[PDB]
């Protein structure tokens, strides 16, 4: 659907409504909040992937 | 003349002091640095690992 139509506010309806268009379902999120999910994730995983030597001193 | 039954010899260095002669120690020192070197071997470069 999203490849066909350019309207980009259709997602997964979890409450079981008959229509997936979110204009009528009253759901809104901030841009700064959804952006930080990608930024803090992709910036952390760079650090996770660079680790080669892993030394853990037993307590 | 003697004070007692026997008299054990003195160790020159203190008991537990490690010491060694020959070319074995300097090879061990070089191998110790190479052991620390191998930890930082793959880290070098803009395509190294943390």
């Amino acid at each position: 659907k999203q490849l066909k139509e350019k309207i980009s506010n259709i997602g997964v309806d979890c409450l079981g409504y008959g229509s997936n268009d979110m204009k009528e379902l009253f759901v809104v999120d901030p841009f700064i909040g959804k952006k930080q999910q990608i930024l803090l994730a992709t910036q952390l995983c760079r650090m996770i992937l660079k680790i080669d030597n892993v030394i853990i001193s037993g307590k | 003349m003697n004070f007692g039954s026997q008299t054990p010899t003195i160790v020159v260095l203190k008991e537990g002091t490690d010491a060694s002669q020959g070319k074995g120690q300097i090879i061990s020192n070089i191998n110790a640095c190479v052991a620390v070197q191998e930890a930082l071997k793959p880290t070098l470069g803009p395509l190294g690992s943390d």
